[PDB]
């Protein structure tokens, strides 16, 4: 199966800073990578799909990039509501898998 | 001309259909399979005077003008005959006018009934793009 | 409005099986897939499997033998059945709608605890 390696496990940053999360796949996922944000006590919410497309209502400060086996989510000048967890998930054939998650925390 | 699924997938990607309006490439290859079975010369006369043409079966009452269809709107502003070529440009360009948003692929009955709900990506896996 | 809600046993005997229901609304199950995802308390998301709009199913490789997903389109319900409940199956279970390779709507989830 294709496994996703998401780094870092945690991120400590302040509002206004710009952060990056990577997700590399054990095999080519041909752009079928999505990102989710999950706040404490809530269900994951779609942020980005097919590598670079922002979901409806998602602020442009978020941008996804990548191809083949390497992908990343960038949050430009993060805001209070960005704090929480992020997970990447691939959709190339089955089974699907998620990255290990990243906890974005207030510094 | 009868396209192979991979050959068509590659051509449609080169023409900007990959994730166009949020529709993954497989949707377009699937729709072409069920609409024209990958044949660029495909034609189908409907019960109402309109006829569908080319790889993506463009309708002559609404999108292309065949000059034989009553109520012809010609929204793609193109002769239907221009849509029966080995080169999929004209057909892709009209399909892009058709799909103005993320519900637009419903324009193809074959897609809504036979592709929607299925693993459309299956049509492109193993294809070099 | 697209909605999904999970319903389940809550606590199940490891000497028993599991059955979770996902009731949807605002869309036809025939046109969208529905994935099952779990998350042990304080942990990450784990993909369990999915049932496509056309009824085909695919499962997590390692859990495939214990998993079974099915649905009733007319009743707008998707079911997850899991057998051989180890204590490690304790988690919050979610069902999410898949729209063209992205899980766009998620239920709030249902917590499951594997007892003794």
């Amino acid at each position: 199966d294709i496994v996703l390696t998401q780094s870092p496990a945690s991120l400590s940053a302040s509002v206004g800073e710009t952060v990056t999360i990577t997700c590399r796949a054990s095999g080519n996922i041909h752009n079928y990578l999505a990102w989710y944000q999950q706040k404490q006590g809530k269900s994951p919410q779609l942020l980005v799909y097919y590598t670079t497309t922002l979901a409806d209502g998602v602020p442009s400060r978020f941008s996804g990039s990548g191809s083949g086996t390497q992908y990343s989510l960038k949050i430009n000048s993060l805001q209070p509501e960005d704090f929480g967890s992020y997970y990447c998930q691939h959709f190339f054939s089955t089974p699907r898998t998620f990255g290990g998650g990243t906890k974005l925390e207030i510094k | 001309k009868v396209f192979g699924r991979c050959e068509l997938a590659a051509a449609m990607k080169r023409h900007g259909l990959d994730n166009y309006r949020g529709y993954s490439l497989g949707n377009w290859v699937c729709a072409a399979k069920f609409e024209s079975n990958f044949n660029t010369q495909a034609t189908n006369r409907n019960t109402d005077g309109s006829t569908d043409y080319g790889i993506l079966q463009i309708n002559s009452r609404w999108w292309c003008n065949d000059g034989r269809t009553p109520g012809s709107r010609n929204l793609c502003n193109i002769p239907c005959s221009a849509l029966l070529s080995s080169d999929i440009t004209a057909s892709v360009n009209c399909a892009k006018k058709i799909v103005s948003d993320g519900n637009g692929m419903n324009a193809w009955v074959a897609w809504r009934n036979r592709c929607k709900g299925t693993d459309v990506q299956a049509w492109i896996r193993g294809c070099r793009l | 409005q697209v909605q999904l809600q999970e319903s389940g046993p809550g606590l199940v005997a490891p000497s028993q099986s599991l059955s979770i229901t996902c009731t949807v609304s605002g869309f036809s199950l025939t046109g969208y897939g529905v994935n099952w995802v779990r998350q042990p308390p304080g942990k990450g998301l784990e993909w369990l499997g999915m049932i496509w709009g056309d009824g085909n199913t695919d499962y997590n490789s390692a859990l495939k033998s214990r998993l079974s997903i099915s649905k009733d389109n007319s009743k707008s319900q998707v079911f997850l059945k899991m057998n051989s409940l180890h204590t490690d199956d304790t988690a919050r279970y979610y069902c999410a709608r898949e729209r063209d390779y992205r899980l766009d709507y998620w239920g709030q989830g249902t917590t499951l605890t594997v007892s003794s």
